[PDB]
C-alpha cells in the first residue's frame, strides 16, 4: 500500500522553483553542518521549500482520494 | 381576441378583492412550484454527497 | 398669448402601443395596465413566501428544542419486568412505574365497585393491554413517591398524609383526590413499550 | 300630466337640396323667430399652418359683402329690428339672426349673403388682425379660458384637438387673405351645412327660401381622424394671482354614444356649486355640501364635454391656495362612490335634475333653432323629448355604477392647474385616486 | 337645476378690457334687477 | 492678472455652470443671504428660482445641459453682490451700536 | 376631509412618512437613514429571540450560545444575523455620517449632534455584545479596553474596579453587561425619534447644498418604492454574509471558550473599531493615547465650528473632494494598521495615518474650503 | 412646512406623463452607458488616487514585514 | 286646443293670471310690491337680507326639507327684486306642481326667521354684495339712483356696509308681516289651470293690508384710479303706464339703446356716430331708460379713457341737444320704432320673460295688455313728442354718477 | 518566528452551492472513535447527533450503547455506572483538565467541538499539520517529548503524529493511507463546528434565485413610479 500523497510529494518535488529550493536548503544544510559555534539554523530554507512543495501538492493530492 | 395582459386585467386584477385573492392563491401554487424546483437543482449539485442518496445503503 | 405654448414631444419616452397619435389609446389600456399590474402583483407574491418562511421558522423557535425532544420518551423492555414485581424509572424529572401484573390481580381489578370509588373508573379504560399498568410515581394530593407492593389495598402506599391505591392505581382509602395519572404511550414491538 | 305633454309636443321638419344643404325647422305660432346656419368646421379641421382661420373668418363675416359693401349689410339688419350672431367651437362654427316672423324672406337673404359673399376686404383684414391680437390679451386674464384650453392641448397632445380657436399669435399675425378664402371653399359645403329656424314659420316656406338664395352652394375630401388621449398633466405655476383654477378629466365616448344620457345623470348627482348658492350644508350633492361647509372651494361644476370620436369627461374648480389638495380628495371620493355603491333615490334624484334641466333649456325660439341646427351635424337628426325621457327612465342604479366603472374607474385622467397650485396633487397621488381598495 | 353663464367667486382678478369690439354692449340701458338662488349663481342685471 | 489663470480653470472643475448656474445661485441661505434674497427685484428673484429649478431636476436625472447652454466665466453676473454687502453693512452697523 | 390628516395617531405617521415635502433630487446616500432603522428593529427581534435560549452566569454563557446554533429550531441563522446584522449597522452608520460631512448636512446642528450621541450609544452597545459569547477575544477585548479608564489620574484605578464589580472582569461584569445590552437599543429608539423631531423643522439637505423649496416631492409614492428598493439590497448584503460566509468578519479565537491564563496571540476589537483601536497605539504614553481614542469620535461634534466655504456642498468643490477622499482612504489604512501587530513598518504607518486624520480634519480641509472662496472672488 | 406654504415661485410651466403612457427603461443601454462613463471620467482622478495611494502602502508595508522577519546574511 | 292668458281680481286686492299651454315644464311666481324703495333710513338694507332669507325655516317646512324636497323633484326656488317689487319664482315638472306650491307659500307667507338662523346668514350680505360690485355698472347706477333722488327710489338694492351683521329677525319679520299682503299681491302661473290657482290663492295667500319719490339731483364721484370712465347723466323723465314714457322709450332708440351686430360699429346708432367722429380710442356709450310708477330717469352711459371722459360726454350731451332743437327724419323715428317693437316681442319670447311682463303688469297695472295693443301704442308716438322728451331732458335738473380715475370727468355745472 | 500558512485543497464542499460528503463524514467519525477520541474531548457532540447525517437511529443506539457513562443518584444516595443512550454526548477521556496534562506532560489536548472555526485555515490547516509532520533541519532541537511540525505556530508541536498508514479498518473498506485518514476526520470536524452547513447553503441557493427575481421586479416599480419626473419638461415664460 503506497500513500498517493508520498508518492504526488515527489513528482512535485522535480519542478524548476522546488529544485532550486531544495539546492538553496543543502547550501546552509553544509554551511551550518560543517561550521562550529554560531546558533544560526536553517528554518527558513525548508518553509520556502515546502511552501513551493505542498502548493503543488494540493492542486491534484484529492483526485487519488 | 385582446392580449393576455389585457385578460389578466379584466379578469384578476380589475376589482381590489379578486386582486388580493390572485396573489394568495398564486402564492400557494409558487411555494410548492419553486420549494420542490430549487431542491432539485439543490440535490443534482450534490449528487450522492447527501443522506438522503446514501440511506438505501443501510435500510 | 398663452395660445402660444404647445405641449413637447414625448415619443422617447412613450409605450410603442401609444405612438400613433391618429388612433384611440383605450384599445392598449386594459393590456398597459395589465402589464404594469403584473409585475406588483408577482413581486407580492414573491414576498408572501418569503415572509411565510421568516415568520414560520422565528415561530419555530419558541417550540421545543431538539435536546428536549431527545428527552420527551423513554423506551422501557417488557422482558425486564417479572409478573407481578413494579420497576421504577426517571421520566421528565419524575419517577414512572411499570407494573407486570397476574391473572390474579386482572380479575380482582376488574370485578372492583365503580361507584364506591373517589374518581370512578373501570380497569380496560386505564391502560391499552390487561397484564400492563403504566403510571407516573407522583401522588396527587401534595406529591410523595408512593411505596411498590404495600398498603392496605395491596399496590401503593404513601407515609405522607395516608393514601391507598389499588393494583389499577386507582385511589380506595385516602385524601388524594384523582387516581395516579396514566401517562400517555402505545406497544411498539411485542418486547418493547415507549412512554411519551 | 309630463308623461302626455311630452306626446304633444311640436315634431321637428327635415328637407334636403339637390347640393345637399339640409333644411330643418320648428313651427309654433309666434310674432318673432331666429334662423341660422350651422357648419361641421372649426378648429379640429384646421391644421397647424392655417389654425386660428376659422376664428379669423368670424371676425370679417358681417364686416360688409359683394351685394352690400361696408355697412350696408350692419345698417340694413339693425333698421329691421333684427340681431345678428355669431360663434365657433373646435368642431362647429355658427351664424344665426334672431328677427321679427314676417322678415323670415329677407332675414334667410342676408345669412345666404354672409355665408357665400363675403368681401374679405384687404384694408378690414389688417383691421381686424390687431382687433384678434388684443381679444387674445384679454383672454389671458380668464383664468378659466386658460385652464380649459390647457386641457385640451395636454389631454389631446399631439392632435388637431389640442389646438386653440383663436390660433397662436404667430399665426393671426401672418394669415393672408389667400389662406381664409382657401379655407372657406374647402370646409363651407352643402352637405357639412344645415340651415335651421324655429319661431311663426312654414317649413315649406324655408325650403323654397333656401332654394334661391343657398342654391350656389358647392357639393380630397376633409375626413376627421380619431385623436389620441394622453393621461398628461400641465402646470403653469403663478403665485401672483389670488386663486387656483383646476381641470381634471378621463376620456368620454363622444356625440352619438347612449351612454352619454347615463354619464349625464351621474354628473347631475355630483352636480355644481358656488359661494352664491342658498342651501349650504343643506344642499343633495356631498360635495357641495362638505365644500359650503368647510370652505374648500369658491366654485365648482361637473361637465361631459363631447367631441366626435372622443370627449372630456370630469370637473373644474376655483379655491384657496390651501384647499387644492382637499377639493380633489372629496371629489375623486365621489367618482369612486358613484363607481362602487351608487343608491336608487340618489339616482332618481338626478334622473329628474337631467329631464328638468334639457326641457327648461329649450325655451325661446334661439336655444331650441341652435339645437336643430347642431343636432343634425352630431346625430344627423333632432332627438324628440320623449326619447331622452325613454333613456332616462331606462336608467337605474344597477347602470350609473357600470357606466361610471367603464369612464372612471382606474383610469389615467388629464390634469391642468392654473395660479398658486403648490398644493395641487402630484399626478401619482391623483392617478391612485382613480382606485378603492376595497370594490 | 342648469348653471349660470358665469361661476361668481370672492377675491378672484377681474377679466381685462383692451378693444372697442369687446367693450361695447357694456353701457346700462335700463334699471338693475337682483338675483339669488338654490341653484343657480347670484346675478344682476341692466 | 497671474491667477486670473487658475481662477478661470477652477470656475469649469467646480463646473455648477454645467447645471445652467451662477455662483451666487451656490451660495449657502445664512440670515444675511435670506434677506439679501428677500430684497431681490421680482425680474432677479424668478430667474434665480428658475436657475435652481433646473438645476435640482438636472441633478434628480444625474446629468448635464449641453457645452453651448452652460454659464461662461465672463458671462457670471455677481447679481447678489449689492444686496447682500448692505444687508451685511447694516447688521454689523447695530452689533456695533449694542457696545 | 380625510381621516389621515384628523385622527390624532396618523396625523403624527401622516406628517412624517407620506405628505414630507422631499427634495426632487436627494441620491443613493440619503437611503442610510431608514436602513439604519431597519438594522434596529432587526437586531431588536433576532436579539429578543436569542435573550429567549442565553445565559449570563460565566460557566453556561458560551454552552447557551452554542446551544442555540445546535439545538434551538433555526437559531444557528437567527445567531448569526444578529452578529452580522451588527456589521451591516456600522457599515450604514460610516456611509451616513460620510453624507453628512461631504455634503455638509452637519450645518443642521441639533440633528447632528444627536447623531453623534446615537453613534457613541450604538458603539457602548456592539462592545458589550461581543463580550456576550464569553470567548477569548470578548473576554481578554473586554480587561483591555475596559482597563483604559485605569490610566485617568486620582480616580481611574476605582471607577474600572466600580465598572467590572470585582478586581477582574468575571461573574458580576458579565451579568451587567447583559443588562445595559438589553435596556440601550430601547435608549436609541428614542433618541433616534427625537433626531427626526429636529430634522423636520428644516426637512431634508440634497447633494447641491442650494435650498430645494422651489422642488419638493411628496415623501409617497417616490421615496417609499426607493426605501423598499434599499431595503431589499440590505437584505441581500446580510444573506450573503449569513447564508455564504457567516464568520468572515469575525475572529476564530472567539469559538474557544474565556481564559484568564491562556492569551491570544494578537488581541484587537472588532473590524469597525480598528481605525480608533490604531490612533490609540500612536501615542506611546497611555492616558494621551485614551484622549486620542476619545478625540476621534469627539471630533465630529468640532466640524461644524471648523465650516469655512461659502458653498454648504462638496459637490462644486474640487480640492475638498480629494481631501475628503484621502480622510475615506486614510480611515481605510487606520483599520488595516489596527488589525496588525506592533512591529515595523506598522508603528510608523500607524503614527503617520494617525497624524494625517487629524491634520486633514483640523488644518488642511478648512484651508481648503477658505482657498476655493478667493479663487471664486469672495 | 405643509405643501402650499414652502416657498414663491412665478411663470414656470411643467408638462408630464402617466406612469401608464410610458416606458419604465426608455433607452436604458442606448443612452445609459454613455451617462454612466460621462459620470465616472468626471470623479475619477478626485476618488481613485487615495485608494492608489493606500493599495501601494498596503503591499509595501506587507513585504516588507515578510523580509523583516527573514535573516540576515551576517 | 288654442290657449290665451286668463285673468282674476279677488275682493281682497289680490291678482291671479294663469295660461294652461299643455308644456312639460310649470313655472310659477308671486309678484309682491316690496323692493327696495320701500325701506327707509332705519331698516336699510333688510329687503337685501330678505331676498338671501329664502330656504331658511319656515312653519309649515324646516330649512333642510325646503332644500332636500325641492331638489328631490329637480326644481329650483330664485328670489328677484327690483326697487319696487319682489319676485319669487319656482320652476319644475308639471307633477311636481304642487309640492312646489306648498314650498312656495311656506316661504312666502309663514318663514319663522329664526334668530341663531338669521345670524349665521348675515356675512352672505358681504359675498353677495363684493360679487355683485365687481360690475362697474353695479356702483354708477346705484350712485346716479342715490344722486338722483331724496327717498324711495334713492335707497340701494343692496344693503350698505354698516348694516351688514345688524339686521334683526324682527325688522325681517316687520318687513314681512307689512309688505306681503294680498292687496300688494299678483300670483302667476303657466302649465296649471286657473281654477284650482285661484282656490289656492283664496285659502293659502288671503293676508291682511298693511310716500312718493322726490327727485333732488345731485352728483357722485367714485375716484378709484381706473384706466376707463364709467359715467351716466340723466334727467327726471316720464312715469310708466303714461302716454309720454312711450315717447322716451322711441327717444333712447333713436340715440341707441345697445348692439344688434357681434363685433359691429353701431351705423344707426345716433350717439355711438356722434362720440366716435370725434374720439378712435376704445370707448361704448347708450341711452339709459328707467321708468317707475312715480318717476323716471332718462339720459346716457358713457365709458371712455381716462382723459377721454370730457370729450366723450359732451359729444353725447350735443347730440340730444339737435334731436331737442328738432333735427330728426320720419326714417329714424320709423327704424327706432321697429327695433323697440322687435325687443319687447323678443323679451316675451321665453317662458321666463313672459311670466316676468305678466306680473310686472299686475303690480304696476290693474291688468293684462295684449302684444298687438302694446305695438300700437309704440306707433301712436309722433315725431314731436319725440322732440319734446329730448326738450324735456335738455332744460330738466340733472343727476350725474361717475367711477374711474375722474381728473379729466366734468362736474355738472361744466357741461 | 517565521511562519508556513496551509495551501486551499480542493474539498467536495469547497464550492458555494456544495454541500459535506457524508460517506466521507461517516469516515471521519471512526478516525475521532478510535484515534482521537482516548486524548481529545467533544463535549458539544451526542451519539443522537449522527442521525439523519452519517448513521441511522439503530446504528447510533449501537455506538452509544458501546460506552460507559455516569448517571444517578439512585434511591441508596450512590452514584453508578450505565451503558449509553442516543441523549448522552461524546464521553470526555479526563475528569478535568489538571488530570488531562499530567497525561501528555503539562500540554492540554483541546477539546474538537470547534477546532476547525477555532483555527486560522480550518479544515485546510488541520488536513496540513496531521499529514505535514517531517524531521527536524540542521541547527534545531526541542524539549524531549516537544516534536518538529513547520505548520504549528513557533515551529513546534507536543503531540505525537497521531496517524500513519492503516491506523484503523474503514467500515466501507477504503484503503487507509496517511492522508485518505487526514482528509476524512478534517470533513467530519467541519460538520462537528457547523452542522448547519447543507441547511445554509439550500437556503443560500433559494435566496439568490428570490431575490434574482425581486429586485428588478422592485426596480421595475421603482423607474414605473419615479418615470413621472424622469419624463417632465420645465418651461420659463416672464411676462
Ligand atoms: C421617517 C422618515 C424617513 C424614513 C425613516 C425610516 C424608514 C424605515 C423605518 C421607519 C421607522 C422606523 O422606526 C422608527 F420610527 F424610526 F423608530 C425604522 C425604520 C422609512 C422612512 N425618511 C425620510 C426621508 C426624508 Cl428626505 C425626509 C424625512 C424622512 C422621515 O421623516
Ligand atoms: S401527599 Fe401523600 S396523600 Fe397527601
Amino acid at each position: 500500500l503506497v500513500d498517493p500523497l508520498t508518492t504526488v510529494r515527489e513528482q512535485c518535488e522535480q519542478l524548476e522553483k522546488c529544485v532550486k529550493a531544495r539546492e538553496r536548503l543543502e547550501l546552509c544544510d553544509e554551511r551550518v553542518s560543517s561550521r562550529s559555534q554560531t546558533e544560526e539554523d536553517c528554518t527558513e530554507e525548508l518553509l520556502d521549500f515546502l511552501h513551493a512543495r505542498d502548493h503543488c501538492v494540493a492542486h491534484k493530492l484529492f483526485n487519488s482520494l | 381576441a385582446p392580449t393576455l395582459t389585457a385578460r389578466l386585467y379584466s379578469l384578476l386584477f380589475r376589482r381590489t378583492s379578486t386582486f388580493a385573492l390572485t396573489i394568495v392563491v398564486g402564492a400557494l401554487f409558487f411555494e410548492r412550484a419553486f420549494d420542490q424546483g430549487a431542491d432539485a437543482i439543490y440535490e443534482h449539485i450534490n449528487e450522492g454527497k447527501l443522506w438522503k442518496h446514501i440511506k438505501h445503503k443501510y435500510e | 398669448s398663452h395660445t402660444d405654448i404647445k405641449v413637447p414631444d414625448f415619443s422617447d419616452y412613450r409605450r410603442p402601443e401609444v405612438l400613433d397619435s391618429t388612433k384611440s389609446s383605450k384599445e392598449s389600456s386594459e393590456a398597459r395596465k395589465g402589464f404594469s399590474y403584473l409585475v406588483t402583483a408577482t413581486t407580492t407574491v414573491g414576498v408572501a413566501y418569503a415572509a411565510k418562511n421568516v415568520v414560520s421558522q422565528f415561530v419555530s423557535s419558541m417550540s421545543a428544542s431538539a435536546d428536549v425532544l431527545a428527552m420527551s420518551k423513554i423506551e422501557i423492555k417488557l422482558s425486564d419486568i417479572p409478573e407481578g414485581k413494579n420497576m421504577a424509572f426517571k421520566w421528565r424529572g419524575k419517577p414512572l412505574f411499570v407494573r407486570h401484573r397476574t391473572k390474579k390481580e386482572i380479575d380482582q381489578e376488574a370485578a372492583v365497585e365503580v361507584s364506591q370509588l373517589r374518581d370512578p373508573q373501570h380497569d380496560l379504560e386505564r391502560v391499552k393491554k390487561p397484564e400492563w399498568v403504566i403510571l407516573i410515581g407522583v401522588c396527587t394530593h401534595l406529591g410523595c413517591v408512593p411505596i411498590a407492593n404495600a398498603g392496605d389495598f395491596g399496590g401503593y402506599y404513601c407515609p405522607c398524609h395516608g393514601s391507598h391505591y389499588d393494583a389499577s392505581g386507582r385511589i380506595r382509602k385516602g385524601p388524594a383526590p384523582l387516581n395516579l395519572e396514566v401517562p400517555s404511550y402505545e406497544f411498539t414491538s411485542d418486547d418493547m413499550v415507549i412512554v411519551g | 300630466t309630463y308623461a302626455q305633454a311630452l306626446q304633444s309636443v311640436p315634431e321637428t321638419q327635415v328637407s334636403q337640396l339637390d347640393n345637399g344643404l339640409r333644411v330643418a325647422s320648428e313651427q309654433s305660432s309666434q310674432p318673432t323667430c331666429t334662423v341660422g346656419v350651422w357648419i361641421d368646421a372649426g378648429s379640429r379641421y384646421e391644421s397647424e399652418k392655417n389654425n386660428g382661420a376659422g376664428y379669423f373668418v368670424e371676425h370679417l363675416a358681417f364686416k360688409g359683402t359683394k351685394n352690400r359693401p361696408g355697412n350696408a349689410l350692419e345698417k340694413e339688419v339693425e333698421s329691421m329690428g333684427a340681431h345678428l350672431n355669431a360663434y365657433s367651437t373646435r368642431e362647429h362654427t355658427a351664424y344665426y339672426i334672431k328677427a321679427l316672423s314676417k322678415d323670415l324672406p329677407k332675414a334667410v337673404e342676408l345669412l345666404a349673403d354672409i355665408v357665400q359673399n363675403c368681401s374679405l376686404e384687404d384694408s378690414q383684414i389688417e383691421k381686424e388682425r390687431d382687433v384678434i391680437l388684443q381679444e387674445l390679451q384679454e383672454n389671458d386674464t380668464s383664468m378659466r379660458d386658460v385652464v380649459f384650453n390647457y386641457l385640451h392641448a395636454t389631454a389631446f397632445q399631439g392632435t388637431p384637438l389640442a389646438q386653440s380657436v383663436e390660433g397662436p399669435s404667430e399665426n393671426v399675425r401672418k394669415l393672408s387673405r389667400a389662406d381664409l378664402t382657401e379655407y372657406l371653399s374647402r370646409h363651407y359645403k352643402a352637405p357639412r351645412m344645415v340651415l335651421a329656424a324655429a319661431g311663426g314659420l312654414e317649413h315649406r316656406q324655408l325650403l323654397d327660401l333656401a332654394q334661391k338664395h343657398f342654391s350656389g352652394l358647392s357639393g380630397t375630401v376633409p375626413t376627421l381622424s380619431p385623436c389620441r388621449f394622453t393621461g398628461s398633466q400641465i402646470c403653469h405655476r403663478e403665485d401672483g394671482l389670488p386663486l387656483a383654477h383646476v381641470a381634471i378629466a378621463v376620456e368620454g365616448p363622444g356625440w352619438a354614444h347612449p351612454d352619454n344620457v347615463a354619464l349625464q345623470v351621474a354628473n347631475a348627482i355630483i352636480g355644481h356649486y358656488d359661494c352664491t348658492y342658498g342651501g349650504g350644508a343643506h344642499l343633495s350633492s356631498p360635495l357641495a355640501s362638505i365644500a359650503a361647509t368647510n370652505k374648500l372651494c369658491q366654485s365648482f361644476q361637473t361637465f361631459n364635454i363631447c367631441y366626435a370620436d372622443t370627449g372630456l369627461l370630469g370637473a373644474h374648480f376655483v379655491c384657496d391656495h390651501m384647499s387644492i389638495d382637499d377639493m380633489m380628495f372629496v371629489l375623486q371620493g365621489q367618482w369612486m362612490r358613484l363607481c362602487t355603491s351608487a343608491t336608487e333615490s340618489e339616482v332618481l334624484r338626478g334622473k329628474n335634475l337631467l329631464r328638468n334641466a334639457l326641457v327648461s333649456h329649450l325655451d325661446g325660439t334661439t336655444p331650441v333653432c341652435e339645437d336643430i341646427g347642431r343636432s343634425l351635424l352630431t346625430y344627423g337628426r333632432r332627438i324628440p323629448l320623449a326619447e331622452w325621457e325613454s333613456r332616462i327612465a331606462e336608467v337605474d342604479a344597477r347602470v350609473v355604477r357600470e357606466v361610471c366603472s367603464k369612464y372612471f374607474y382606474d383610469q389615467c385622467p388629464a390634469v391642468a392647474g392654473f395660479g398658486p397650485i403648490e398644493q395641487l396633487p402630484d399626478y401619482n397621488r391623483i392617478r391612485s385616486g382613480m382606485f378603492w381598495l376595497r370594490f | 337645476a342648469v348653471p349660470a353663464t358665469s361661476e361668481s367667486p370672492v377675491l378672484d382678478l377681474k377679466r381685462s378690457v383692451l378693444c372697442r369690439e369687446s367693450l361695447r354692449g357694456q353701457a346700462a340701458g335700463r334699471p338693475l334687477v337682483a338675483s339669488v338662488s338654490l341653484n343657480v349663481p347670484a346675478s344682476v342685471r341692466y | 492678472r497671474w491667477l486670473e489663470g487658475i481662477r478661470k480653470w477652477y470656475y469649469n472643475a467646480a463646473g455648477f455652470n454645467k447645471l445652467g448656474l451662477m455662483r451666487d445661485d451656490t451660495i449657502h441661505e445664512n440670515d444675511d443671504v435670506k434677506e439679501a434674497i428677500r430684497r431681490l427685484p421680482e425680474n432677479l428673484y424668478n430667474d434665480r428660482v428658475f436657475r435652481i429649478k433646473r438645476a435640482l431636476d438636472l441633478s434628480m436625472r444625474q446629468q448635464i445641459l449641453p457645452k453651448e447652454q452652460w454659464t461662461k466665466y465672463e458671462e457670471d453676473k455677481s447679481y447678489l453682490e449689492p444686496y447682500l454687502k448692505e444687508v451685511i453693512r447694516e447688521r454689523k452697523e447695530r452689533e456695533e451700536w449694542a457696545k | 376631509t380625510n381621516i389621515r390628516k384628523s385622527h390624532p395617531l396618523m396625523k403624527i405617521v401622516n406628517n412624517a412618512f407620506i405628505d414630507l415635502p422631499a427634495p426632487s433630487n436627494i441620491s443613493s446616500w440619503w437611503n442610510f437613514g431608514s436602513l439604519l432603522g431597519i438594522c434596529l428593529i432587526l437586531q431588536i427581534l433576532t436579539g429578543l429571540f436569542l435573550a429567549m435560549h442565553y445565559t449570563s452566569d460565566t460557566t453556561t454563557a458560551f454552552s447557551s450560545v452554542t446551544h442555540i446554533c445546535r439545538d434551538v429550531n433555526y437559531g444557528w441563522i437567527i445567531r448569526y444575523m444578529h452578529a452580522n446584522g451588527a456589521s451591516m449597522f456600522f457599515i450604514c452608520l460610516y456611509m451616513h455620517v460620510g453624507r453628512g460631512l461631504y455634503y455638509g448636512s452637519y450645518t443642521f446642528l441639533e440633528t447632528w449632534n444627536i447623531g453623534v450621541i446615537l453613534l457613541l450609544t450604538v458603539m457602548a452597545t456592539a462592545f458589550m455584545g461581543y463580550v456576550l459569547p464569553w470567548g477569548q477575544m470578548s473576554f481578554w477585548g473586554a480587561t483591555v479596553i475596559t482597563n483604559l479608564l485605569s490610566a485617568i489620574p486620582y480616580i481611574g484605578t476605582n471607577l474600572v474596579e466600580w465598572i467590572w464589580g470585582g478586581f477582574s472582569v468575571d461573574k458580576a461584569t458579565l451579568t451587567r453587561f447583559f443588562a445595559f445590552h438589553f435596556i440601550l437599543p430601547f435608549i436609541i429608539m428614542a433618541i433616534a425619534m427625537v433626531h427626526l423631531l429636529f430634522l423636520h423643522e428644516t426637512g431634508s439637505n440634497n447633494p447641491t447644498g442650494i435650498s430645494s423649496d422651489v422642488d419638493k416631492i411628496p415623501f409617497h409614492p417616490y421615496y417609499t418604492i426607493k426605501d423598499i428598493l434599499g431595503a431589499l439590497l440590505l437584505i441581500l448584503a446580510l444573506m450573503l454574509l449569513v447564508l455564504f460566509a457567516p464568520d468572515l468578519l469575525g475572529d476564530p479565537d472567539n469559538y474557544t471558550p474565556a481564559n484568564p491564563l491562556n492569551t491570544p496571540p494578537h488581541i484587537k476589537p472588532e473590524w469597525y473599531f480598528l481605525f480608533a483601536y490604531a490612533i490609540l497605539r500612536s501615542i506611546p504614553n497611555k492616558l494621551g493615547g485614551v484622549l486620542a481614542l476619545a478625540f476621534s469620535i469627539l471630533i465630529l461634534a468640532l466640524i461644524p465650528l471648523l465650516h469655512t466655504s461659502k458653498q454648504r456642498s462638496m459637490m462644486f468643490r474640487p480640492l475638498s473632494q480629494c481631501l475628503f477622499w484621502a480622510l475615506v482612504a486614510d480611515l481605510l489604512t487606520l483599520t488595516w494598521i489596527g488589525g496588525q501587530p506592533v512591529e515595523h513598518p506598522y508603528i510608523t504607518i500607524g503614527q503617520l495615518a494617525s497624524v494625517l486624520y487629524f491634520l486633514l480634519i483640523l488644518v488642511l480641509m478648512p484651508t481648503a474650503g477658505t482657498i476655493e472662496n478667493k479663487l471664486l472672488k469672495w | 412646512r405643509q405643501f402650499g406654504h414652502l416657498t414663491r415661485v412665478r411663470h414656470v410651466i411643467t408638462y408630464s406623463l402617466s406612469p401608464f403612457e410610458q416606458r419604465a427603461f426608455p433607452h436604458y443601454f442606448s443612452k445609459g452607458i454613455p451617462n454612466v462613463l460621462r459620470r465616472t471620467r468626471a470623479c475619477i482622478l478626485r476618488v481613485a488616487p487615495p485608494f492608489v495611494a493606500f493599495y501601494l502602502v498596503y503591499t509595501w508595508g506587507t513585504q516588507e514585514f515578510e523580509k523583516s522577519k527573514r535573516k540576515n546574511p551576517a | 286646443h288654442p290657449q290665451d292668458l286668463e285673468f282674476t281680481r279677488l275682493p281682497n286686492g289680490l291678482v291671479i293670471a294663469s295660461l294652461e299651454n299643455y308644456a312639460p315644464a310649470s313655472r310659477i311666481g308671486l309678484f309682491i310690491k316690496a323692493g327696495s324703495r320701500y325701506e327707509n333710513s332705519n331698516n336699510l338694507g333688510t329687503s337685501h337680507l330678505l331676498r338671501l332669507a329664502s330656504s331658511l325655516t319656515t312653519k309649515g317646512a324646516s330649512s333642510f326639507k325646503i332644500t332636500r324636497g325641492i331638489e328631490a323633484v329637480g326644481g329650483k326656488l330664485s328670489v328677484t327684486s327690483t326697487r319696487e317689487n319682489m319676485a319669487y319664482t319656482v320652476e319644475c315638472l308639471r307633477d311636481d306642481v304642487d309640492i312646489l306650491m306648498e314650498f312656495l307659500l311656506n316661504v312666502t307667507t309663514a318663514p319663522e326667521f329664526r334668530r341663531w338662523e338669521v345670524a349665521a346668514l348675515q356675512p352672505q350680505l358681504r359675498i353677495d354684495k363684493a360679487v355683485a360690485l365687481q360690475n362697474p355698472q353695479a356702483h354708477v347706477i346705484e350712485n346716479l339712483h342715490a344722486a338722483a333722488y331724496r327717498n324711495a327710489l334713492a335707497n340701494s338694492l343692496y344693503c350698505p356696509d354698516y348694516r351688514i351683521g345688524k339686521v334683526t329677525p324682527v325688522e325681517l319679520h316687520d318687513y314681512v308681516q307689512n309688505h306681503f299682503t294680498s292687496a300688494r299681491m299678483a300670483l302667476i302661473g303657466l302649465g296649471v289651470s286657473h281654477p284650482v290657482l285661484k282656490q289656492v290663492a283664496e285659502q293659502f295667500l288671503n293676508i291682511r293690508g298693511g310716500a312718493k319719490a322726490k327727485y333732488h339731483g345731485g352728483e357722485i364721484r367714485e375716484q378709484n384710479g381706473d384706466s376707463l370712465v364709467h359715467a351716466a347723466l340723466v334727467a327726471e323723465s316720464a312715469a310708466i303706464g303714461s302716454a309720454e314714457a312711450n315717447a322716451f322709450s322711441v327717444l333712447q332708440h333713436v340715440l341707441g339703446a345697445g348692439p344688434h351686430v357681434k363685433r359691429g360699429s353701431n351705423a344707426t346708432s345716433s350717439l355711438y356716430q356722434a362720440v366716435a367722429k370725434g374720439v378712435h380710442q376704445p370707448f361704448d356709450v347708450s341711452a339709459f331708460n328707467a321708468s317707475y310708477s312715480d318717476s323716471g330717469l332718462f339720459g346716457f352711459y358713457t365709458i371712455s379713457q381716462a382723459a377721454s371722459a370730457g370729450d366723450v360726454i359732451k359729444a353725447a350731451y350735443n347730440q340730444v341737444k339737435t334731436i331737442a332743437q328738432g333735427n330728426l327724419s320720419n326714417p329714424d323715428v320709423q327704424a327706432a320704432k321697429n327695433k323697440l317693437k322687435a325687443g319687447y316681442l323678443m323679451s316675451v319670447e321665453s317662458s321666463e320673460g313672459f311670466l316676468d311682463e305678466v306680473g310686472s303688469q299686475a303690480l304696476a297695472a290693474g291688468s293684462y295688455t295684449p302684444p298687438s295693443t302694446v305695438l300700437q301704442q309704440i306707433d301712436a308716438v309722433a315725431d314731436a313728442d319725440v322732440i319734446n322728451a329730448a326738450k324735456k331732458f335738455v332744460s330738466g335738473r340733472k343727476s350725474m354718477a361717475a367711477s374711474g380715475n375722474l381728473g379729466h370727468t366734468p362736474f355738472i355745472d361744466e357741461l | 518566528d517565521l511562519e508556513l500558512h496551509p495551501p486551499s485543497y480542493p474539498w467536495s464542499h469547497r464550492g458555494l452551492l456544495s454541500s459535506l460528503d457524508h460517506t466521507s463524514i461517516r469516515r471521519g467519525f471512526q478516525v475521532y472513535k478510535q484515534v482521537c477520541s482516548s486524548c481529545h474531548s467533544m463535549d458539544y457532540v451526542a451519539y443522537r447527533h449522527l442521525v439523519g447525517v452519517c448513521y441511522t437511529e439503530d446504528e447510533a443506539k449501537a455506538l452509544a450503547e458501546e460506552v460507559e457513562v455516569q448517571d444517578g443518584p439512585n434511591e441508596d444516595g450512590e452514584m453508578f455506572m450505565r451503558p449509553g443512550k442516543l441523549s448522552d454526548y461524546f464521553p470526555k477521556p479526563y475528569p478535568n483538565p489538571e488530570a488531562a496534562r499530567a497525561a501528555n506532560n503539562g500540554a492540554l489536548p483541546p477539546d474538537l467541538s470547534y477546532i476547525v472555526r477555532a483555527r486560522h485555515g480550518g479544515e485546510d490547516y488541520v488536513f496540513s499539520l496531521l499529514t505535514g509532520y517531517c524531521e527536524p533541519p540542521t541547527g534545531v532541537s526541542l524539549r524531549e517529548g516537544l516534536y518538529f511540525n513547520p505548520y504549528f505556530p513557533g515551529q513546534a508541536i507536543g503531540m505525537a503524529p497521531p496517524i500513519y498508514n492503516e491506523v484503523l479498518e474503514f467500515d466501507d473498506g477504503t484503503p487507509a493511507t496517511m492522508s485518505q485518514v487526514a482528509k476524512d476526520v478534517c470533513t467530519f470536524l467541519r460538520w462537528a463546528a457547523e452542522p448547519e452547513h447543507d441547511h445554509r447553503k439550500r437556503m443560500g441557493l433559494k435566496m439568490l434565485l428570490m431575490m434574482g427575481l425581486l429586485l428588478p421586479l422592485v426596480y421595475a416599480m421603482k423607474r414605473h413610479k419615479w418615470s413621472v419626473l424622469k419624463s417632465r419638461k420645465l418651461a420659463y415664460r416672464p411676462p
